[PDB]
């Protein structure tokens, strides 16, 4: 799950697989990994709520991988900036 | 501090929003539902308390509804569940647990009436 510089460069498939990894790490004995994935996720959703869309999701959405791709998608688009890469 | 001891203490009844007073005052106390389950239970370390508490959590029907599927998977193996953003500090992103009446004075390391849930930035600002 190579790290993006831009979720322009991730497909959506990409980005659940790359949530997948979050999750994995997520259940890791430290934070030490999960945290630079966490970060990452920020940098490249550029989404205000940051890594709450993955601890603290809308419950006006799927709280799983495709709903949190849903709602930095309609982000993303509402405030005009580039989406995911179609492939 | 990291020595054994056996866990007491009654704790406190609570909603369906536990957590949403925790960087209030002395937090969110510990769920009477999950004192039971920790009560007399003898542990290695309060770090070993920690883990188990928060595994506790994430096996209760009433609580883990409280929280997302990824926070359930963490509380599940032991970890405390994250805060939300807003509620972190550096590298402190996690709830934490506090003791009302420090190990040193009175103590209390495993005394669930003595320990309450407060977010980084409460535990800084209490302290």
């Amino acid at each position: 799950m190579e790290l993006k510089n831009s979720i322009s460069d991730y497909t959506e498939a990409e980005f659940v697989q790359l949530l997948k990894e979050i999750e994995k790490e997520n259940v890791a004995a430290t934070d030490d990994v999960l945290y630079v994935l966490l970060e990452h996720f920020v940098k490249i959703t550029e989404h205000p709520d940051g890594q709450d869309l993955i601890y603290y999701p809308s419950d006006n959405r799927d709280d799983s991988p495709e709903g949190i791709v849903k709602e930095i998608k309609e982000w993303r688009a509402a405030n005009g900036k580039p989406g995911f890469k179609q492939g | 501090r990291n020595k054994p001891g056996k866990a007491t203490g009654k704790g406190k009844p609570v909603n369906n929003k536990w957590l949403n007073n925790a960087g209030k005052d002395l937090g969110s106390p510990v769920p009477d539902r999950i004192a039971n389950k920790l009560r007399d239970k003898e542990f290695k370390s309060f770090d070993d308390f920690r883990k188990k508490f928060w595994e506790e959590v994430s096996k209760d029907p009433e609580l883990s509804k409280q929280f997302s599927r990824t926070q359930n998977d963490r509380m599940k193996v032991g970890r405390a569940p994250q805060t939300r953003t807003q509620d972190v500090s550096g590298k402190r992103q996690s709830f934490e647990l506090h003791h009302e009446k420090p190990i040193s004075q009175n103590g209390g390391v495993y005394d669930m009436d003595n320990i309450s849930v407060v977010t980084p930035k409460r535990h800084i600002d209490i302290h």
